[PDB]
């Protein structure tokens, strides 16, 4: 794929083989003053393997 | 004349097409030329059978 | 093309007839940048076809 998370955080091959779980974790993981125990970097000096 | 054919892709350089397009798809335009080049070199085979 | 394509500040970006990985990568001569606003129920019309 293409993006933020896609580039520098995490890659997927092309010879991948598996499933992708997602589900909506708002009534839980979310805070009224924001969560902020969960980060994500933006910043690298190349590619990040996968 | 055979290397100018696009075999419907965008291009008929497979340089252009890797530095070019996506590779997750540009394996299978890559395998798309690949295969029409081989027909085209399996006809010029039997042609000369 | 890093402020597009490595970061996203933007809600979403979508590349069609070219390879949104090697933006930084191709050369071209010019860009005819159009800006409009669309509401989000036809957004999706921005596509060929």
């Amino acid at each position: 794929q293409t993006g933020n998370i896609a580039d520098y955080n995490y890659k997927l091959p092309d010879d991948f083989t598996g499933c992708v779980i997602a589900w909506n974790s708002n009534k839980l993981d979310s805070k009224v003053s924001g969560n902020y125990n969960y980060l994500y970097r933006l910043f690298r000096k190349s590619n990040l393997k996968p | 004349k055979q290397l100018s054919s696009k075999f419907g892709a965008i291009s008929s350089v497979l340089n252009d097409i890797f530095s070019r397009l996506d590779p997750p798809e540009a394996e299978v335009q890559i395998d798309r030329l690949i295969t029409g080049r081989l027909q085209s070199l399996q006809t010029y085979v039997t042609q000369q059978l | 093309y890093s402020v597009l394509y490595n970061l996203a500040p933007f809600f979403t970006f979508k590349c069609y007839g070219v390879s949104p990985t090697k933006l930084n990568d191709l050369c071209f001569t010019n860009v005819y940048a159009d800006s409009f606003v669309i509401r989000g129920d036809e957004v999706r019309q921005i596509a060929p076809g």
